[PDB]
C-alpha cells in the first residue's frame, strides 16, 4: 500500500547519515516486500530538479551505483528480510533536500515485464549546517 | 546519455478543459521506457501512468497520454482542484537515469 | 572436533588457461565498443 | 543461551575468528531431563 | 665454526642485579638467533628467552619480567640482566645458539605454518648460586 | 620424570608423555650430567653432523603416528636422559621441553 520512512535528523559537515526506508510498520512482520521488487532512493533539492541516487535489487541486496555518488555512499539490508538502508558517507553543504524510496519492479515480474515506480514512501529531510 | 528537457516549464489553465504536456527527447527514446509523476509540496508524489499509453491501479479515464520517437505528450481530459500541482517525467534504461527537468501547471 | 590440523577450504585454478580465458573474452566483447576502450575487470559491489 | 569462546587459542595461521567452542543444554527424550553438549559453530553462525 | 665461552660471578647475592655473560668466537652473530637454558636441580629443563635479528626480547611469560635480554655487535659480547631475584633459583646457566626452520603442513600464501628454533651447538655452562650466607 | 631399564643388543623405543595433536617437528636432545646438550634429530628426519647413524626418528605421513625415537646398538654410556621438544600448530609456541626420560642401561 504505502512505504514507510522516518528521520528528521540534522547534520554537521564531515559526518554520515542513516536513513532506513521500511514496508509495514511493525517491526515483527513478514511483508515480503524486499524480495522481489526493486527499490529506488532518489535525492531532491529544493529549487531543482530530482536526480537518482541508487537503485537496490531484491535477490541478494546487490547495489547499483551511480559514478557521481560511487566511493562515498553504501546501501544494504539487515538479516531480516526488510528495512534497507541508507549510508552517505562524506557530507557536503550541496545535498542539502529530501529524500525517497519508490518500489520498482524493473522488468522481473511475470505480467507484462512493466517499467513503473508504484508507490512511493514518505520523503525524509536532511539539512546541514554549522 | 539522454537529456529529457520539457519547453512548457510554466502553464495556466482554468478547471474543465484539455491542456498539453508536451516533452522532448535528446536522441531515440525506445518509446516503451518512460514514467509520469505527479509531485507536490510535503506530499506523496504518486504514479499517473505506464510507459507510452497505460494506467495504473488509482488512475481514473480522464488521465491519459501518447507519443513516440523523441516527443512524448499528456494529455489531460479535465482539470480538477486536486491536480493543481507540479509534474516530473523520467525516463529509464542505462544507469544513471534522469528525470526531465519540471513543469506546473496553475490556476487562473 | 578437529583431529589434525585447522586449516582453510581453498579453490585452485590454473592461471594460464584462465588468463588465457580472460583475453578471449576481453577480444569477444571488443566488437562492441570499438578499439581504444580500456576494458577493466573490477571486484563486486558488495551487498550479502 | 550458548556459552562459547573461542576453540584452539593462540593460533598464528589466519583461521583465528572461526570456529568457535560453544556448551549449551538439550533437551533429551525424558522431558524431565536435560544434557550438556558441546560443540564448534563458525563465526556466521553465531552473534554475541 | 661457532664457538662458545661462558664467563660467571659464582657468588651472588640475592635481590640485585644478575649478569651472566657467553662469548662468540668464530663467526659473526647476523643469523643465529641465540638463546637462554636454565637447568635447575630437582626439574628439567627451562627456557629463559632468545634474540633474533629483529632486537626483539622476548621473554617467557612465566618469568613476570625479571630477565633483560640484550646483545652487542661492537664487543661482541650480550648481556643477560635480573633484578629482584629469589634465593630458589640456584641452577646452572647455559647459553646456545639457534637456527629457524619453517614447517608448512598446508599453503604458503594464507600463514598456514609455523617456526621452530633448533638447538644444535651448546655451551659448557658455569653454575651460578645464590644465597643469603 | 620416567624411568625405563633397557639392556645390552637390542633397540628400544622412547616416547615422550606430550601426546602429538597436528602437523609434528620435534628436536630430540641428550643431556649429559655436567656436560653440555647435543641435537640428535631435527625436523623428523634429519641428522646434524657428527651424530652416529644409529637414531631413527618416525615421518609425518599417514598422521596419527606415535614420535618416538629408536636407539640401535645401546652401548653402556647411554645413561644419559633425552627431552622431546614439542612444536605442533594447535598448541603454538612451546616453551617448555617436557618431561625427562631416564634410559638407565644395566650391564
Ligand atoms: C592449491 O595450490 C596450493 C599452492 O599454490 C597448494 O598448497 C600446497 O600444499 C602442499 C600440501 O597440501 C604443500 O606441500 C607441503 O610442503 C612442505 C614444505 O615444502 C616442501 O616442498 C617444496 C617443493 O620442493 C620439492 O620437495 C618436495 C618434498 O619436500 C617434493 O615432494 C616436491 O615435489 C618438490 O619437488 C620445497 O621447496 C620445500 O622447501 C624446503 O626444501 C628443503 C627440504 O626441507 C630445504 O632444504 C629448504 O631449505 C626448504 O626449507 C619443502 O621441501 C612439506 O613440509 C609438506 O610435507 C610434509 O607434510 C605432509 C603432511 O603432513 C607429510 O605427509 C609429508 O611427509 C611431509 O612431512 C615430512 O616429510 C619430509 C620428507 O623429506 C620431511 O623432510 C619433512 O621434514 C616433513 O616433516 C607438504 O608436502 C605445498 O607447499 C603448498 N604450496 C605452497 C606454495 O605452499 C594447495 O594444496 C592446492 N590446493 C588444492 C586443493 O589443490
Ligand atoms: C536498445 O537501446 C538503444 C539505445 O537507446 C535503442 O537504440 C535507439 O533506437 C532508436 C530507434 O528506435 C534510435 O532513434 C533513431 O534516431 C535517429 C537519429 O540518430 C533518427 O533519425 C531515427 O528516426 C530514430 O529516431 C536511437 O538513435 C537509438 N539509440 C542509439 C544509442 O543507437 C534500441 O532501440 C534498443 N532496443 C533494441 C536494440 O532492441
Ligand atoms: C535479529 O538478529 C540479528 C543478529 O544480531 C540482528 O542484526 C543486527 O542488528 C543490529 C541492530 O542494532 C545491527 O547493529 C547489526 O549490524 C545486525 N547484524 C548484522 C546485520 O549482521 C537483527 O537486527 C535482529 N532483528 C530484529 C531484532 O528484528
Ligand atoms: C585438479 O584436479 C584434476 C583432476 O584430475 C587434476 O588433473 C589437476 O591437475 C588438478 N589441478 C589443477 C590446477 O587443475
Ligand atoms: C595473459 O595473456 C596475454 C596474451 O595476450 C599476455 O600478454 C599476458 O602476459 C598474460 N598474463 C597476464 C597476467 O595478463
Ligand atoms: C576493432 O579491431 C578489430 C581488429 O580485428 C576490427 O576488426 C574492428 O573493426 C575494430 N572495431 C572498429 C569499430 O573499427
Ligand atoms: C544448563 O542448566 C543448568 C541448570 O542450572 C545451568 O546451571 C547451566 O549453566 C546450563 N548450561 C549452560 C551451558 O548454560
Amino acid at each position: 500500500g504505502r512505504l514507510f520512512q522516518s528521520g528528521t535528523e540534522v547534520k554537521r559537515p564531515g559526518a554520515s547519515v542513516k536513513i532506513s526506508c521500511r514496508a509495514d510498520d511493525d517491526p515483527y512482520t513478514d511483508d515480503d516486500t524486499f524480495t522481489k521488487y526493486y527499490t529506488h532512493w532518489i535525492r531532491q533539492a529544493p529549487g531543482q530538479p530530482p536526480e537518482w541516487l541508487g537503485v537496490i535489487s531484491p535477490h541478494f541486496a546487490r547495489p547499483i551505483y551511480s559514478y557521481k555518488f560511487r566511493d562515498r555512499l553504501t546501501l544494504t539490508r539487515d538479516s531480516s528480510l526488510t528495512a534497507v538502508y541508507f549510508e552517505l558517507r562524506g557530507l557536503q553543504p550541496d545535498d542539502t533536500g529530501i529524500y525517497f524510496c519508490a518500489r520498482d519492479p524493473f522488468g522481473d515480474m511475470y505480467p507484462h515485464y512493466n517499467y513503473h515506480m508504484d508507490v512511493w514512501g514518505g520523503g525524509t529531510t536532511v539539512i546541514v549546517s554549522s | 546519455e539522454i537529456v529529457l528537457t520539457q519547453s512548457p516549464a510554466i502553464l495556466s489553465v482554468s478547471p474543465g478543459d484539455r491542456v498539453i504536456l508536451s516533452c522532448k527527447a535528446s536522441e531515440g527514446l525506445s518509446s516503451s521506457d518512460l514514467a509520469w509523476y505527479r509531485f507536490k509540496g510535503g506530499q506523496i508524489p504518486t504514479l499517473v501512468i505506464f510507459g507510452a499509453s497505460n494506467r495504473a491501479r488509482g488512475t481514473p479515464d480522464r488521465f491519459s497520454g501518447s507519443g513516440s520517437g523523441t516527443d512524448f505528450t499528456l494529455t489531460i481530459n479535465r482539470v480538477e482542484p486536486e491536480d493543481f500541482a507540479t509534474y516530473y517525467c523520467q525516463r529509464y534504461g542505462g544507469t544513471p537515469i534522469t528525470f526531465g527537468g519540471g513543469t506546473k501547471v496553475d490556476i487562473k | 572436533d578437529i583431529i589434525g590440523d585447522i586449516r582453510m577450504a581453498h579453490c585452485n585454478v590454473s592461471k594460464a588457461t584462465w588468463n588465457e580465458t580472460l583475453g578471449k573474452v576481453v577480444k569477444q566483447l571488443r566488437k562492441h565498443f570499438g578499439n581504444n576502450t580500456i576494458i577493466r575487470f573490477a571486484q563486486s559491489s558488495g551487498g550479502d | 543461551t550458548l556459552q562459547c569462546t573461542n576453540y584452539a587459542p593462540n593460533l598464528l595461521s589466519n583461521m583465528r575468528g572461526e570456529l568457535k567452542q560453544c556448551s549449551f543444554n538439550m533437551t533429551t527424550e525424558l522431558r524431565d531431563k536435560k544434557q550438556k553438549v558441546y560443540s564448534l559453530f563458525y563465526r556466521l553462525d553465531v552473534v554475541q | 665454526q661457532v664457538q662458545l665461552q661462558e664467563s660467571g660471578p659464582g657468588l651472588v647475592k640475592p635481590s640485585e642485579t644478575l649478569s651472566v655473560t657467553c662469548s662468540v668466537s668464530g663467526d659473526s652473530m647476523n643469523n643465529y638467533y641465540w638463546t637462554w637454558i636454565r637447568q635447575s636441580p630437582g626439574k628439567g629443563l627451562e627456557w629463559i628467552g632468545y634474540i633474533s635479528d629483529r632486537e626483539s626480547a622476548t621473554y617467557n611469560p612465566s618469568l613476570n619480567s625479571r630477565v633483560v635480554i640484550s646483545r652487542d655487535t661492537s664487543k661482541n659480547q650480550l648481556s643477560l640482566k635480573l633484578n629482584s631475584v629469589t634465593p630458589a633459583d640456584t641452577a646452572v646457566y647455559y647459553c646456545a645458539t639457534a637456527r629457524r626452520g619453517q614447517r608448512i603442513y598446508g599453503v604458503v600464501s594464507f600463514g598456514e605454518f609455523f617456526y621452530y628454533y633448533s638447538m644444535d651447538v651448546w655451551g659448557k655452562g658455569t653454575t651460578v648460586t645464590v644465597s643469603s650466607a | 620424570v620416567r624411568p625405563l631399564s633397557v639392556a645390552l643388543g637390542e633397540t628400544a623405543r622412547i616416547s615422550c608423555g606430550r601426546q602429538a595433536l597436528g602437523s609434528r617437528a620435534v628436536q630430540w636432545y641428550q643431556h649429559r650430567p655436567g656436560q653440555a646438550p647435543i641435537l640428535l634429530i631435527y625436523n623428523n628426519q634429519d641428522r646434524p653432523s657428527g651424530i652416529p647413524e644409529r637414531f631413527s626418528g618416525t615421518p609425518d605421513i599417514n598422521f596419527g603416528t606415535r614420535a618416538t625415537l629408536t636407539i640401535s646398538g645401546v652401548e653402556a654410556g647411554d645413561e644419559a636422559d633425552y627431552y622431546c621438544h614439542m612444536w605442533d600448530s594447535r598448541s603454538g609456541f612451546s616453551w617448555s621441553f617436557g618431561g625427562a626420560t631416564r634410559l638407565t642401561v644395566l650391564g
